[PDB]
DNA sequence: TTT
């Protein structure tokens, strides 16, 4: 599970739309 | 007196040069080396001495107040000093007035923070300085290479590859054990992360499901809506990361939704220039320079009227308002500006900058083009962006508390630009540095 | 990608 490419963009995408603000 | 080998052998040769007629000089010294440290020595000493033209530069305003508020004697930017060249460059041309002591009469010339020098700024210096002036300079060779967006060449500043500004180098690290000086010295060799986990003030990073809610979890703990944000910063790469990350820090620190609220402190991204008009000649005068912080008084959302000769019809553009209030050590100025929050809305300014280019490409229906309405126009507007989250680009020359980083956005930055982005990434935050 |  090398994959820094994907483990990156989980990272990017949760940023993206970041959970429903508290 | 005594230090390491470098510091005492960089204040003699910078001493023995400067005495002496020709030499350039310029120290490269990394972090933990203490060039904020061994810097100060050169200045006390000099001032104690019959050595006389001693003036201070800065490449931007931040960088400025850290040597300043270290030294006593007054500094200023590099561009203040140096014929004033605004953010598009010129010479000759003040527009601020502060009886400045840049009379180009001087023995010595220091300026800090070379690792932002292009070409441009360094031909206009060179064009400028006597035949007495002796260039001093210190930074770090492994910091981001200049912008440059009119060469491919992915250079660093011409302050250690000149013929004349033959430079030493700083080299061995003198804090037994740092956290922090222990990842920036492997970071600088091409290695991007570790944890390292001691005294419970140190470096440590986020990883897993939760890997930004514990991380912004542990954000809003460091601070929990203080207000007081001046120390704890994070930083990214992109413009497009930024704008999502003070947008989520707002919405938990100032609750709003509202891309400004009143009374808040935001940061700069264009000179304010307050233009006058005399005898058909026009002048200027700097109120707000680039870096320099501000607050907000009042917040209004309008619209405006705008119109260029030569072009049919009227545009609509809808823009913020809002007065503005010095901050800080500045002095006290009051006026307003105008800021467009939307990347919608963002768009239909640029298309009456672009259609009205055409007219003017060619405006042969009598005469000469009316290139004024152009700039007249474009000079109403700035660019702005929140404390809390700034990128990595601007987030230079300040070292800060608590220091926040972000990585997905970095993959885009090529190999060199990396090592020297993570180099600046780390060494902002003093104590504690968190990352993902 | 960058000011």
């Amino acid at each position: 599970a090398a994959t820094a490419a994907k483990k990156a963009d989980k990272v990017a995408d949760d940023l993206d739309a970041f959970n429903v603000d508290d | 007196d005594d230090l390491t080998e470098g510091q005492k052998n960089a204040f003699n040769i910078v001493m023995k040069a400067i005495k002496e007629k020709k030499h350039h000089v310029t120290i490269n010294g990394p972090a933990g080396t203490g060039a904020t440290t061994l810097t100060k020595f050169i200045i006390e000493a000099l001032i104690s001495t019959g050595e006389t033209g001693i003036i201070l530069a800065a490449p931007t305003h931040a960088a400025k107040k850290i040597l300043s508020k270290l030294s006593g004697k007054e500094a200023s930017t590099i561009h203040s000093i140096l014929k004033i060249n605004p953010v598009t460059y010129e010479e000759n041309v003040l527009f601020e007035q502060k009886e400045v002591p840049d009379l180009a009469k001087c023995r010595v010339l220091i300026c800090d923070e070379v690792s932002m020098y292009d070409r441009k700024l360094f031909k206009i210096l060179l064009s400028t300085i006597p035949p007495w002036c002796t260039i001093i300079g210190i930074g770090d060779n492994k910091q981001i290479r200049p912008v440059d967006p009119g060469e491919n060449t992915a250079y660093i500043s011409p302050f250690f590859t000149h013929k004349d500004f033959y430079q030493c180098e700083l080299t061995e690290v003198k804090r037994s054990n740092a956290p922090i000086i222990d990842v920036a010295t492997d970071v600088r060799n091409g290695k991007w992360i570790y944890d390292k986990v001691v005294d419970g003030h140190g470096v440590r990073g986020f990883t897993g499901d939760t890997a930004l809610r514990d991380f912004m979890v542990n954000y809003f703990s460091i601070v929990k809506s203080l207000d007081d944000l001046f120390e704890n910063r994070v930083m990214a790469f992109t413009n497009k990361s930024v704008d999502k990350l003070n947008s989520i820090i707002r919405k938990k620190i100032f609750e709003t939704d509202k891309d400004f609220i009143v009374g808040e402190i935001i940061v700069m991204q264009e000179p304010l220039f307050k233009t006058y008009k005399i005898d058909g000649k026009p002048v200027s005068e700097i109120i707000f320079n680039n870096g320099q912080l501000v607050r907000i008084i009042e917040a209004e959302y309008t619209s405006t009227f705008v119109k260029a000769r030569g072009v049919p019809g009227e545009y609509l553009i809808r823009h913020w308002d809002l007065t503005v209030e010095t901050y800080g050590d500045d002095e006290y100025y009051r006026e307003k500006i105008k800021i467009i929050s939307s990347d919608e809305e963002l768009y239909k300014f640029n298309l009456f900058l672009g259609k009205t280019a055409e007219t003017y490409k060619n405006w042969n229906k009598g005469g000469k083009a009316p290139w004024s309405d152009f700039w007249d126009a474009k000079s109403q507007f700035s660019k702005v962006k929140a404390l809390p989250a700034s990128t990595f680009h601007k987030a230079q020359g300040m070292s800060v508390d608590r220091a926040f980083i972000y990585t997905p956005c970095i993959h885009y930055a090529d190999v060199e630009l990396a090592q020297q982005l993570l180099y600046v990434g780390v060494t902002r935050g003093r104590y504690d540095v968190f990352y993902v």
